[PDB]
RNA sequence: CUUAGAUGUACAAGGGGUAUUGUAAGCAGUAGAGUAGCCUUGUUGUUACGAUCUGCUGAGAUUACCUUUUGUCUGAUUUGU
RNA sequence: UCCCACUGUCCCUAUCUACUAUCUAGCGAAACCACAGCCAAGGGAACGGGCUUGGCAGAAUCAGCGGGGAAAGAAGACCCU
RNA sequence: CUCUAGUGCAGAUCUUGGUGGUAGUAGCAAAUAUUCAAAUGAGAACUUUGAAGACUGAAGGGGGAAAGGUUCCACGUCAACAGCAGUUGGACGUGGGUUAGUCGAUCCUAAGAGAUGGGGAAGCUCCGUUUCAAAGGCCUGAUUUUAUGCAGGCCACCAUCGAAGGGAAUCCGGUUAAGAUUCCGGAACCUGGUGGUUCUUCACGGUAACGUAACUGAAUGUGGAGACGUCGCGAGCCCUGGGAGGAGUUAUCUUUUCUUCUUAACAGCUUAUCACCCGAAUUGGUUUAUCCGGAAUGGGGUCUUAUGGCUGGAAGAGGCCAGCACCUUUGCUGGCUCCGGUGCGCUUGACGGCCGUGAAAAUCCACAGGAAGGAAUAGUUUUCAUGCCAGGUCGUACUGAUAACCGCAGCAGGUCUCCAAGGUGAACAGCCUCUAGUUGAUAGAAUAAUGUGAUAAGGGAAGUCGGCAAAAUAGAUCCGUAACUUCGGGAUAAGGAUUGGCUCUAAGUUAGAACUGGUACGGACAAGGGGAAUCUGACUGUCUAAUUAAAACAUAGCAUUGCGAUGGU
RNA sequence: UGAAUAGGGUGAAGCCAGAGGAAACUCUGGUGGAGGCUCGUAGCGGUUUGACGUGCAAAUCGAUCGUCGAAUUUGGGUAUAG
RNA sequence: CGAGAGACCGAUAGCGAACAAGUACAGUGAUGGAAAGAUGAAAAGAACUUUGAAAAGAGAGUGAAAAAGUACGUGAAAUUG
């Protein structure tokens, strides 16, 4: 018993994806009775064709963990993103941290604070 | 695909070949058996 | 097994079909037919094509 | 093949008693160390926060256990020369 | 190969678990067609359920298991023209 | 009444087909739970809808090309036909829908190749195209027109063909049984028809000046570009907060708790690198610095490119969320906040530094600057202002891990290739949710033997062709450690010791102190067996497509011999 | 001729500085570049073991094993036929 | 293209094919290529009635005969009551 024509029309019809689109199991006679999209679009109008997405994707617990672990606990060794000093790679972090060096050197020769000699 | 211009009227008539045996066939036998060997199908054959 | 899914490649495509018979060995490349040729130069009727 | 069929215990089902890992939430109470707000200061007192502490009690959950009760089994089919 | 720790491979097997076998519905394969189907002794186209004598052998039915006949198959692998 | 021919069936692992046989037996398509209620009906586990759960989410999400070609779609049927039912299907049948200068359909350089004519020669074919050809400038004559078009004469400075790398243009919404950089609504750009002048060099007038009539095609180059091996350090580019609206949870309890909202093509504005800062006195840049810059010098002196930010478009538009009409079916009308801490995009072929030594071309750049010290100011075989028509010529549905491709097949398959969120673990392992999707053409109950999973006393290799199988161990950080070298090596040898968490050291990497407990601090997940003696091919590398992964052969390197290339072959 | 290797560890050669050495050795740090240096994914190879062979592909499927800036892998176009 | 005949067939023969045989189909492919004939004089091809849901089952009419009923000659066996 074909509603297949209803059930393909109403996804688009939102701007949603396949599954999501729900309907109400009442008055199903005048959804079948709708076919095309100028039809169905006055069945949004009374707010039967909604998605079904009764999920909410909550930061609460993620958002904890987060705090915690990147201020430094639970990661002493057990669960650890990098190793100790490394992460991204243990050559450039070295020479990036003495290169700066540079940024800190830099204006007080420019800044007249020292001496070239000193 | 792209397709050129003589393929299209070669897909035109296989396609629309692809019509039942002809019903005035066992008008003449009456009932007995007269079957055929052609049209198309889409999974099976394509062509020419 | 060496054979039949590697047929169903078939990126390379030889042969279309000719004009005036319906022999289609008629390739892009070579533009060869075995029947009366495409293109010809008299229709070419061989005789070792039939036993009886 | 043993067995139960309202007459009665074969199962589940309704209750009581015992064991199975062993000392819960709930509720009450105690000891030791550190920090902050507010108040006082030679002094200290008060309030707030997190871990540690004390007490009930073989607690709660809880299997096929021992012991005792609750729920159901018409017709139709159909046999002695 | 020697040497250190060691090992379900075995000694030594048991127990529990997943899935099916048992059993049922539906639609529905496969190459596939010898009269026939006991054993001990005896003769023998030469190792007989089948032929000679003697002992033995009933039917309705289903689950099992690898000994023969020698399965599922190709005109043998040795071997000569 | 007698003569004549394709003249008698049991068979070559034969021949033309139906029917028998195993047999209604197996199979019934790779172990991603399914439970319950309804709509409709003759019939419902399957269509379809609801409640609920398994399941995946670097794909069960998204999405283009080849190849195919209307299979999508709506309408319409349950017969044949679907490994079963079947209300269902691309099977069956009928018609519709795919609107481009706009996205692809071109020139020249490479792999590579074509067309044409005659000959060399037996054809094939090579060769010619390289000089005419082809294309362009200048001069003359006859005819005709709103224009025009043709013929003759003159000019040496060039010559084969084909990309993926080289070679036009574009964003956003409405709407569809379907879709528009396409229809359509709003705003762009390319292609032709209307209005405004700058230098060599020259004439007339005027002149510190500047104004204008006669007639004005125009860059086959000196020289430079489009133009190609490997490789390294920078310095910038986030999670979250703040403010506004709404609700305190079936059960003890909760209004600074959670969630939603938090936005927008272009032009103008104007930054790193380079070089007349070559030159170089001097010294900004972790710096070794000859270098280049604050700062200083010429001759008279300054400039290009450009992540981001600032400004304009936007008078206006959306949106958390509500107020009415009200026929109570159905239709409208009103409305909020707006801000601060950061990647592998782009910036860097320069620079650093090595070699195997870096291509070729049409369009096009290239085609040599004068005025005022510079300041300042204008135009360009160029750019601005402004009006009307036309855009060729098809592919365009749609599938693109597929029912359209493709394994004869409704078969456990082959199959180019696009996009990249949160927290946990390097990344792109693993872990687990989103945007977001879904459990297949038969089913129920018990759950033998036998084939498919784990556990355990005692022993410790004792067993079997066969340590095959199976066990010991594992991270972070510190200590401690073996022969000998082609000096490029071996080292994680052996032998030992400790973790997370919380407090404290410092009101902000990380490491050092300090305390307790359990079977155990990597507690899921994840994560090395060691000692002692011995061979060959130097090393990396090539390999028998349906029973031979090697000691076969190659390898950088080396020598003799052919051998002067019109070679040897 | 077109497309593809995220992540992560070391570092000669060149050049400078600092302690030390008659002088050279030695000896402590920074700057920096050449890898069959080297490591893990893409691309890509096949050692062991069990189930199949009247079944899904006319050599199949499950568990298990290798390489990756080098003698690297791969697509398309085009040519060579007993 | 037409006519006539030969010791020359009567749907396994013979032209590929007697008939919608190149037409439901299969292979890239000059190509391969099956199933396959049929009432009577007149179709009058079963009105009407009755049962069942369509299928299916009985009375009644038409017509020379319905002992000719559309799947339309004669009919055997495995198969199969």
């Amino acid at each position: 018993a074909n509603l297949r024509t209803q059930k393909r029309l109403a996804a688009s019809v939102v701007g949603v994806g396949k599954r999501k689109v729900w309907l109400d199991p009442n008055e199903t006679s005048e959804i079948a009775q709708a076919n095309s999209r100028n039809a169905i679009r006055k069945l949004v109008k009374n707010g039967t064709i909604v998605k079904k997405a009764v999920t909410v994707h909550s930061k609460s617990r993620t958002r904890a963990h987060a705090q915690s672990k990147r201020e430094g606990r639970h990661s002493g060794y057990g669960k650890r993103k990098g190793t100790r000093e490394a992460r991204l790679p243990s050559q450039v972090v070295w020479i990036r941290r003495l290169r700066v060096l540079r940024r800190l050197l830099a204006k007080y020769r420019d800044a007249g604070k020292i001496d070239k000699h000193l | 695909a792209q397709k050129s211009f003589r393929i299209k009227q070669k897909m035109a008539k296989a396609k629309k070949q692809n019509r039942p045996l002809p019903q005035w066939i066992r008008l003449r036998t009456n009932n007995t058996i007269r079957y055929n060997a052609k049209r198309r199908n889409w999974r099976r054959t394509k062509m020419n | 097994g060496k054979g039949t899914p590697s047929f169903g490649k078939r990126h390379n495509k030889s042969h279309t079909l000719c004009n005036r018979c319906g022999r289609r060995s008629f390739h892009v490349q070579k533009k060869t037919c075995s029947s009366c040729g495409y293109p010809a130069a008299k229709t070419r009727s061989y005789n070792w094509g039939a036993k009886a």
